[PDB]
RNA sequence: ACCAUAGUAGGCCUAAAAGCAGCCAUCAAUUGAGAAAGCGUUAAAGCUCAACAAAUUCACCAACAUAAUCCCAAAAACUAAU
């Protein structure tokens, strides 16, 4: 091969690195849901109903998402997002109020996720939630 | 994902008034009367006047020699008035408006009995000459996609270019010849009159190095 | 080498993927800083349509080719790898990589004209009448002109056209 | 189907096929985009 | 079989274009939904045009839900102005300040887009000055004796400038 | 996710997918999954229900799809592709029913 | 640093490390630090 | 309907707060100077949000040629 | 392959000009989607493009019918050729 053509960091990648850094550092509860394709009005609705619980959501694209999260600490989620994904970020987390508006839709997924530190599969969701 | 670029911007991009292609004369102003001798060797060989660009920067290059009558005129004129955004692009002739009285005879004449009458006017083209000088705020594409149309209809081979294409294919003519592998150039071989074989060339040739063959031009040549 | 099996019982169907052994690149490459397959085996501009052995590699058990960024060859020399297999098919050389259709093998045909170094498809090319003099001769294609870079032991460039 | 000596595609949904040592342009949607190069 | 945007008067609904046409053609009751419409909208003494989504069923019959009146027609009456500019930006129409386009964020904000939307004020705030600067309608901070000595003189150029106007229309309606 | 919104999916009674988020094999299931969760082929029939199943144990994925042939399709996805998957859906999926 | 893993249903028997030496913390303590552990604990919380 | 307001007509026809009733970002955002390129730091989301536009723009002007 | 929701039928002229006879601005929500690059409508509605996300072998241009008694050497891709 020729020689190595070093790539250099945009503002757009420098500006995602940041925010994202700030995304795991506020939040508390961090649940990877797969994204999945839903009417606009629906996903509005879904927008709106997490807004009543006040939990906000996140989406981030895997290419500097991947490597930020291999070199974090919380690099045991890599495994997550290999396929579509949509970051459920909550501030002062209620779990069993994300479960109630996930369980009316039976075709949107919750994987995985990070519950003050405690790294979960869907069933430490539930766990969390009857207590 | 995918990372963005910054797009090019025109803000040194004055328009000027009229930026539409001025109509030109079917017949000069004032008729030549006397018939010329026809130089066929103003079509012949490389181009000196108009290889450059000066306000625009895209352009119709001749890559042949040719004639254009006012027949070629119209049809650029109309093609590229109703192609462009007269707001945001502006053309140029780069050539004058056909000059030259060209004759003919009833067909059915004998041959003999004088010169004939004239019948139209054209212009000569020299290949390696800007027809239609553009510019604006536009991209090379834009410009490009519909000038290759007009381009196409003239009689002489003929493309669009921008000026980053043109001194791209200059350096890449002369690129060419310091690479070249063969120690035989037309060149080097006519100069120096090797195998006699002046006899056989045209004088011309010592300046058109086997490049140009009558009016036509093949790039390829070294 | 993935095989994916289908079972039919009682009103359930089974799909499920299965992985078999894969041969592996033999240990000791002449030109190991070699990008390309080919030329890492020295093989550039050596290989023709005669040579199985090397085809047989890159294809489907049905004949077809493999794709390129699987195989990992320089897009050259995937062409004309390409070309080759296809020569070597209509040449009647792999006699064992056509898909295999129990009824068809009985109805014979006229007994398969013997051919070799064919560029085009015989289905494809009309006879040509008219030949044409000494100055315009129509000339028939033989091998193809991918290959004209192979190495010539006589001197004389390959003869692409009689 | 038109014999033509420049094949060009008059939508989005005609497609290029190389048949019999010919190129050809069929479309579904229009047939009048039908094309035979020569 | 689908949705209908009908922008429609305070209490205007009248059986024929627009609304013959559209529902007409999607074989719905006219006069049972101006009858609706009238209804809900006839406690609107405001007098504004509404913008609203008619939901039209398979079995023909409907469902109806108005939003918040057009930004086009809150900052017509914030300028007191009629029409829009004929060329925006080059001339202006009407003058706002801060507290109109606040009043009218702050009454567009229960609009059904911006409802579901938990954007701030100062969002649709941008959007409505957005809206503005097409309507050939200007903003300023703090206008207000100088919104007068402006409305004084102002007003007189758009008489000058909408007369003129006229009678150059006047004589392109006649050249024509 | 267009393949399966022409070819009218009303046939089918119920479609589950049971896989395992943090095994490395499960991407294709997960393709899959979001190509027939998608608007066109949810509209397609309301009589439908898509259920994920999420376990971190079960280290199995699979899908298995009823449908009023009486018929029960169940298809191991490891070593399978998502378009294998989806062609095979559709292949077996539409030619009964 | 990483994190935790995720063990779950399944077979899990696994109860933490800190859990385990905080009860062979309180278990190695007498009554009178176990009364001023209670007290300690009853004003916190 | 229509409207003349004056001073007194304007105030009148309107409830209209004081000024320390009245947020903080009301004051900030520009009223008449559309933001250019040049003038945005390209460390700020806006920035990329404008470029994105151009992009679209520039796109839309090199589609001008379509057959199809 | 994939996907399309927001002020808003942006302001005007016109019987109607709802992204898309024309003229002027070309701002603004959302991670993301032009006051819209093509089709479409009487005005819409409706299809696509660019946008997110998903991914990523390579992809700028190049192709052109024919004559009159009967086609017109035969043939041939390698054993070493300045
Ligand atoms: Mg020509
Ligand atoms: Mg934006
Ligand atoms: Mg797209
Ligand atoms: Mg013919
Ligand atoms: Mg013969
Ligand atoms: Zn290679
Ligand atoms: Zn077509």
């Amino acid at each position: 091969p020729p020689p190595t053509p070093p790539q250099e960091e945009t503002g757009l990648v420098r500006l995602l690195r940041r925010e994202i850094a700030a995304v795991f550092r506020d939040n508390r509860m961090i649940a990877v849901c797969q994204h999945v394709a839903l009417s606009a009005e629906d996903k509005l609705l879904l927008r709106h109903q997490l807004r009543k619980h006040k939990i906000l959501m996140k989406i981030f694209p895997n290419q500097v998402l991947k490597p930020f999260l291999e070199e974090s600490k919380y690099q045991n989620l890599l495994p997550l997002f290999v396929g579509h994904n949509l970051l459920l970020v909550s501030e002062e987390p209620k779990v069993k109020e994300m479960v109630r508006i996930l369980k009316g839709i039976p075709f949107l997924p919750l994987l995985g996720g990070c519950i003050d530190d405690t790294i979960l599969s869907r069933q430490g969701f539930i766990n969390y939630s009857k207590l | 994902f995918k990372t963005l670029l910054p797009v090019p911007t025109f803000e040194d991009v004055a328009i000027p008034e009229k930026p539409k292609l001025r109509f030109v004369e079917r017949v000069p102003l004032v008729p030549k009367v006397r018939r010329e001798r026809k130089n066929l060797s103003d079509i012949r060989g490389p181009s000196t006047e108009a290889t450059e660009f000066t306000e625009g920067r895209f352009a119709i290059l001749a890559l042949g020699g040719g004639y254009l009558h006012w027949g070629h005129f119209e049809m650029m004129r109309l093609t590229i008035n109703r192609s462009m955004d007269p707001k945001n692009m502006f053309a140029l002739w780069r050539v004058p408006a056909p000059f030259k009285p060209i004759t003919r005879k009833g067909m059915g004449q004998r041959m003999g009995g004088g010169k004939g009458a004239i019948d139209h006017y054209v212009t000569p083209v020299k290949a390696g000459r800007l027809i239609v000088e553009m510019g604006g705020r536009c991209e090379f594409k834009e410009v490009q996609g519909f000038l290759d149309l007009v381009a196409h209809k003239l009689p002489f081979p003929a493309k669009a270019v921008s000026r980053e294409t043109l001194e791209k294919m200059r350096k890449d003519q002369e690129e060419r010849e310091r690479n070249n592998q063969n120690p035989w150039t037309f060149e080097r071989i006519a100069t120096a009159n090797m195998l006699g074989i002046r006899k056989v060339l045209s004088p011309y040739d010592l300046t058109h190095k086997g490049r140009y063959w009558g009016k036509f031009y093949t790039p390829e040549r070294v | 080498f993935r095989e994916v099996v289908e079972i039919l019982d009682g009103k359930t169907t089974i799909i499920e993927g299965r992985i078999t052994e894969t041969p592996q690149e033999s240990p000791n490459p002449p030109n190991p800083t070699g990008q390309c397959p080919i030329c890492r085996w020295n093989l550039k501009h050596k290989y023709n349509y005669e040579d199985v052995l090397l085809l047989s590699q890159f294809i489907r058990p049905h004949g077809g080719m493999l794709p390129r960024r699987i195989t990992g060859l320089c897009q050259e020399e995937h062409l004309k790898i390409e070309e080759c297999v296809k020569m070597a098919h209509r040449a009647g050389l792999l006699p064992n990589h056509r898909p295999k259709l129990p009824e068809g093998f009985v109805p014979k045909s006229k007994p398969r004209l013997n051919r070799y170094l064919t560029r085009w498809s015989p289905r494809s090319v009309k006879p040509i009448y008219n030949k044409g003099h000494r100055w315009n001769k129509v000339r028939m294609p033989v091998g193809s002109p991918l290959l004209k870079d192979n190495v010539s032991y006589s001197g004389r460039p390959l003869l692409l056209y009689h | 189907f038109k014999t033509k000596g420049v094949l060009k595609k008059r939508c989005r949904d005609c497609y290029l096929v190389k048949r019999r040592g010919r190129w050809f342009i069929y479309c579904k949607t229009n047939p009048k985009h039908k094309q035979r190069q020569m | 079989s689908g949705m209908i945007r009908a922008i429609v008067r305070a209490g205007q609904a009248r059986p024929g274009p627009p609304l013959g046409p559209i529902l007409g053609q999607r074989g719905v009751s006219i006069n049972q939904f101006c009858k609706e419409f009238n209804e809900k909208t006839k406690d609107i003494k405001e007098g504004i045009p509404l913008p609203t989504k008619i939901f039209v069923k398979p079995d023909r019959t409907f469902e109806i839900k108005i939003g918040q009146p057009t930004v086009s027609y809150f900052l017509k009456a914030a300028a007191g102005i009629e029409k829009g500019a004929r060329h925006t930006g080059k001339e202006v129409a009407g003058l706002v300040t801060l507290k109109h386009v606040y009043e009218i964020a702050r009454v567009k904000a229960q609009d059904d887009a911006f409802a579901l939307q938990d954007v701030p004020l100062s969002s649709v705030v941008r959007s409505i000055i957005g809206s503005a600067r097409s309507l050939g309608i200007r903003v300023v901070k703090d206008l207000s004796s100088e919104e007068l000595a402006a409305f004084q003189k102002e007003r007189a150029l758009f008489l000058a400038a909408q007369r003129e106007a006229d009678l150059a229309a006047q004589a392109e309606a006649a050249k024509k | 996710a267009a393949a399966l919104a022409r070819l009218g999916l009303r046939a089918v009674k119920q479609v589950r997918v049971q896989f395992c988020p943090f095994e490395k094999n499960v991407e294709s299931t997960r393709t899959f999954l979001q190509a027939v969760s998608s608007e066109k082929v949810r509209c397609t029939n309301l009589n439908c229900s898509v259920i994920a199943d999420v376990r971190h144990d079960g280290s199995e994925p699979c899908v298995d799809v009823l449908f009023g042939d009486g018929h029960r399709l169940i298809m191991r996805g490891a070593h399978l592709t998502a378009q294998e998957m989806l062609t095979a859906f559709a292949s077996h999926i539409q030619a009964r029913g | 640093e990483a994190l935790a893993g995720a063990p779950l249903d399944n077979a899990p028997k696994e109860y933490p490390p800190k859990i385990q030496q905080l009860v062979q913390d309180i278990a190695s303590l007498t009554l009178l630090e176990i009364s001023d552990l209670n007290e300690l604990l009853k004003k916190t919380l | 309907h229509a409207m003349g307001v004056n001073i007194y007509k304007e105030g009148q026809d309107v409830v209209l707060k004081p000024d320390s009733e009245y947020p903080e970002w009301l004051f900030e955002m520009n009223v008449g100077p559309p933001k250019k390129l040049e003038e945005l730091d390209p460390e700020t989301r806006e920035y990329w949000r404008l470029l994105r536009k151009h992009n679209i723009w520039r796109h839309n002007r090199l589609s001008k040629n379509r057959k199809f």
